[PDB]
């Protein structure tokens, strides 16, 4: 029961909204699955999941998707009993297996191997597992975490994702709202990032922006929620001078071609 | 260098050996290389003991000329995996 | 990487003999004494 | 037993075709039906088998990783590598008798398949090098949620494949074919979510509503309809609410 | 001593042939429909033959993979290999002066009829750490069900090391392609299942199943038999009442 | 010492290979599935210098690469002295053969053994260079396969000083009817027959009427699968096995 | 440290990125440095590390295109303890460098889609690479990038995710091309020729002549200084004991009689 609110921001538009749905499942251990921002905010909606969960309930088990081909990824999930599997010889525990109790933060990295999602669909189908040569299997119990970045039902139709993936999992979906949508607390969290970024940067004091640069983030696409904005903030605290007349030139990004 | 008057060495009777090999009794010979079983092991072990004793000094003493020749200043922060990771032995073998 | 099993060819539980060796190196006069009880115990080694 | 039952018409005569072939230690092929049939239906078979006093055990035909295949029917061999050395039996020789529920059935290699179809309809527990193989009679029964005989028609699954199935394909009918029991089967899941939402009792409730959501598409699963009631009382999360006008679509954005 | 399933002039035929095969481990093919069973028959034939009692090899090929024939069938009876210390025997080497049965040998690695063209070739090529190998005395065997005249035109086999691979390659006739004594067969089939299911006798079968048993397809053969005696042991009804028809089909809806 | 069909042109080269057999130079030979000259390559031993001398001939497609160099006279950590492949034909023919499906592993440790290399094995630090009369066979891959970059360039250069040219059997059968005969003899003493029925001219001429794609192997092959059909010899035989592969 | 600038660019451009790269070096963030072919990129990375406020600990240039395979550059990154069997080298030192240290890459076009998507998860958590059955440590490590082939060009194939892309390149190096470059690459040259004559321990150095000056000039030289050493090196093998200017270049090795 700790706050932990972290930087949680850009919640003046509907994600506070979302925040509060989000705070009224925590208490549930059911399957957990959202939908992120593509380019920015999962690794947010994240952390703020994790704040959800009690601090001892568990450890934040976090595994970026892979596909099969890599048999060390096969090995952490189903586990690794027998020699030549994982570590050593010996029951080397596989990341789900070291994940007792606590959350398994997964990625919707669309992994190419559906036969992955296969295997990981009978890692949540009761609770257990059974380890590379594992000669008893193992009932295990531990909260399940879930994002996503792209429209689920298209690829099921396209049968890019398995039917059966998608209806093991998502017990509920969590909509990030897009940077494009948002839109309310662009003053307020680039405010916060500038304020940080002088911080780490030792800026005697705030330099201010002008209305031509919040009339420009305005028309800005902002392809990334929280992160392409905070790059771009610090992309132009870089090139600007803190109270100073460099203060209004503003760079968005290294990318873009220099003035 | 270890110290050569220091180092202990051991020497294996020739004259109890022979009698052990040529023992007329059965179980004389019996016990006889037993012992010499033994004393090979021990002496082994010493010299294995002695030769991984001087490879340690050795390899403290690459990553320490620091602190030998500059003085006490010049001591370079090292820890016990420090010296294990340049020797093949254990950070068990370096205590 | 690529799993497999033996394919082609390449430890130790050291008893009380080598056991006491490894508590050995522990001191260097001391073990002038240790030493001098085991040679009179063994008599094949001089 | 302790599992749930449709209690309908034909969840019935499936039932009965159950208990049928409970005696049978043949090899069975019943239909997974894309989600609807129930595994605990065949864990409940296997418990009135004989096979229940023996070592009943499943596993999951695709779990296997492609060079342990081998490994996977014969267990850890001793001879295979240098660090492991003791002859561990196969998961079905830990089994050697038991009832082996075959599971990701249409997802196995189709050389796995070869090994394993051949090895199952004739062959004995030989392991890497091993000096006679053992014969074990092991009861078996495998599930398959889509239509064998289109794989057959593919190519993808072998003939021996398809005769490895013995006892007839048992299907169970799809949550909008059965729709039989889906008031009192409702009613089950919304106690059972009550009591997991530490609610005691709903005051609120309409029967039409319910009948309403019964009358849907229904896919994926039958318990993944199911679950849509448990998604909807935790998103009203109260008890004083009838069940009209409510529809759990979480997939859709809500206005 | 070997029971038989099949009494047919071509079957009669197919085993006056077996007589006329001495055990001169000569590359002789049997080949046949899915669920031939024609393994069994050349497993009696020898017994029949000259090794009276002798050693035989089921030899599942699709089991093997990533090892050499001194893995599981030549041996690793040299220590010091690759793994731990010990001594491990070899099926084929075991099997020298007995039978060895190829199963399904036409489902095998490229790799691997390299090197049965040479053990088939010479007969003393493999050996663990060895200078020079043995002659084996075994009788070599197959059985498979597929078409090896297109796999080699395919050049999924070595064109000549299959045709060191044949010497006296026999086709047996579908079932099917017979569709006679299909009638005895059932019966046959029907008094087993009777003493296995414990049932007081076999129902019957009216014109009705006769002629769906005449014009069934039977693709499977002697597996489509064994597979209609299998329906028909869960078709079985009651003893009483004979079973005017018997039919199965796994795709076929229960209304 | 060994028996084959006879004809002019398989007369002149058996005589050049035997011409060239006390000559201990490397050998690169290709067959056309007959005899495919491995009983001419014992033959060229048998008259060569190292008639005693070991004929070690390793068919080169069953090792495995990971002991490929342990095969070649390498030994590591209980037992050591193992006998190497060149050790082993140390001192006499030392054939080479499956050496069309051979990984280019093998290749590279072929081009090392061209020069004779040297074998630094844990078991022993041998310079190779046994000496010994090397020859390969089991050429089935064409020319044209050299050349499209199936096998190392410097191994081709490495290959013998001259190409073993096999002909077909449809080339030359005038002796083919006389080592038919000859292998129903022997297949009649091993099948205990009483004797030989005969056979039937106009048979053997429709039966003539083949290329023999297996050559002496087809031959054989032929004869045993119409001896098997026969399974008597009351009267000469009046058909042809033509495939144990057709429908009948 | 101090950053080394030994035969610095004598082109304004050159001053200017070095003034842009001394205002980077109280910072630690990422840097991308769009370079060339042997355009002098990674010696660029190394002096910007020794002037990147101290001299950051361990400086490792590890490629993760010049390695056998993306497996071997995913070890380097991260290796689990106890996987697989034996090793080249021992791998946990490549991230280890990285700590109290920068990082550093060269051609990271060739980095496999799921390496760089590791990489991408490692460096905005700072953990191992490689969990090894244990909680992966964050150790405090700076980036660099230098890749010759456009970032903007690898979005549009889509190797590299959005995220990794932006997160990636927080900062912009572009090598002036060699070729464009005269009067740096003839301050670079006469440097070197001194250097050459210096190490080379010739008695009198040689110089060069005006015809074969102009000649170099002409040559494209993608290699500022990769291709620059190398002519160098080409003409100090014909060495003319001092008086001979014709400066044939023998570089290319194919090119004979
Ligand atoms: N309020 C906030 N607090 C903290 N981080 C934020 C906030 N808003 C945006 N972000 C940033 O947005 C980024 C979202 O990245 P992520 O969702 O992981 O990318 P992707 O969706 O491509 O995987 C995070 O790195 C985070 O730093
Ligand atoms: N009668 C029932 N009562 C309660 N839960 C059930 C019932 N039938 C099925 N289920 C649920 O269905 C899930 C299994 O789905 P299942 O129908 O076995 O899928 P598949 O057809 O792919 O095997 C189990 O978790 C179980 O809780
Ligand atoms: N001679 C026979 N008489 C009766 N049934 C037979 C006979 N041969 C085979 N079968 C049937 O065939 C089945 C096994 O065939 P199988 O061994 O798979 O054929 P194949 O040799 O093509 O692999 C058995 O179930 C058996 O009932
Ligand atoms: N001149 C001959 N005399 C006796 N037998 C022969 C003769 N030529 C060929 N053969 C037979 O033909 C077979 C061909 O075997 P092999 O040399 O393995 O063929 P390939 O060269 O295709 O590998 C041999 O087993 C041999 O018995
Ligand atoms: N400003 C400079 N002063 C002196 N030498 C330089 C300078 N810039 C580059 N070099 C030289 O160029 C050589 C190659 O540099 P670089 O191309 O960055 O290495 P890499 O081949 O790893 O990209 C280095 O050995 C360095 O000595
Ligand atoms: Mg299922
Ligand atoms: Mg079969
Ligand atoms: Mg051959
Ligand atoms: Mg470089
Ligand atoms: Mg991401």
């Amino acid at each position: 029961m700790a706050e932990y609110k972290d930087n949680l921001l850009g919640e003046a538009n509907s994600f506070l909204e979302v925040l509060e749905q989000v705070s009224h499942l925590a208490p549930l251990d059911k399957p957990v699955l959202i939908i992120g921002e593509r380019g920015t905010g999962k690794e947010l909606i994240a952390s703020r999941l994790h704040y959800l969960s009690s601090r001892w309930q568990g450890p934040f088990i976090s595994l970026n998707c892979a596909a099969l081909n890599e048999n060390l990824l096969d090995s952490e999930l189903f586990g690794h009993e027998a020699g030549a599997f994982t570590g050593a010889q010996k029951r080397h525990p596989g990341r789900f297996e070291r994940a007792d109790g606590g959350t398994l933060f997964l990625d919707e990295l669309a992994t190419a191997p559906m036969m992955v999602q296969e295997k990981l669909l009978r890692v949540i189908e009761y609770g257990e597992l059974e380890r590379v040569g594992g000669s008893q299997p193992l009932q295990v119990n531990v909260r399940l975490v879930c994002a996503t970045n792209a429209d689920l039902p298209a690829m099921v139709n396209e049968g890019t994702f398995r039917a059966d993936l998608l209806d093991r999992l998502a017990f509920d979906v969590v909509q990030l709202p897009p940077l494009r949508e948002r839109e309310s607390d662009i003053m307020l969290m680039a405010e916060y990032f500038a304020i940080q970024m002088c911080r780490e940067i030792k800026l005697p004091l705030f330099p201010g922006f002008t209305e031509r640069a919040r009339e420009t983030l305005l028309n800005y696409r902002w392809p990334g929620n929280i992160r392409e904005l905070k790059n771009v903030v610090e992309r132009s605290v870089y090139r600007h001078g803190t109270s100073d007349y460099p203060l209004d030139d503003i760079i968005i990004d290294p990318f873009k071609r220099r003035p | 260098e270890l110290n050569a008057d220091s180092i202990p060495r051991l020497k294996i009777n020739q004259q109890y050996a022979a009698m052990g090999n040529s023992a007329r009794n059965d179980a004389d010979g019996q016990f006889i290389r037993s012992n010499l079983q033994e004393a090979r092991w021990l002496i082994k072990s010493l010299e294995s003991r002695n030769d991984t004793l001087l490879r340690v000094s050795r390899c403290i003493v690459e990553q320490q000329q620091a602190f030998f020749e500059q003085g006490e200043e010049y001591m370079k922060p090292m820890v016990l995996a420090d010296i294990a990771q340049a020797v093949e032995m254990h950070e068990s073998t370096i205590s | 990487m690529k799993q497999g099993l033996q394919l082609r060819l390449s430890l130790a539980m050291t008893p009380q003999l080598q056991q006491a060796i490894r508590l050995l190196q522990l001191s260097t006069l001391e073990l002038q004494q240790e030493l001098q009880q085991a040679l009179e115990s063994n008599p094949l080694l001089e």
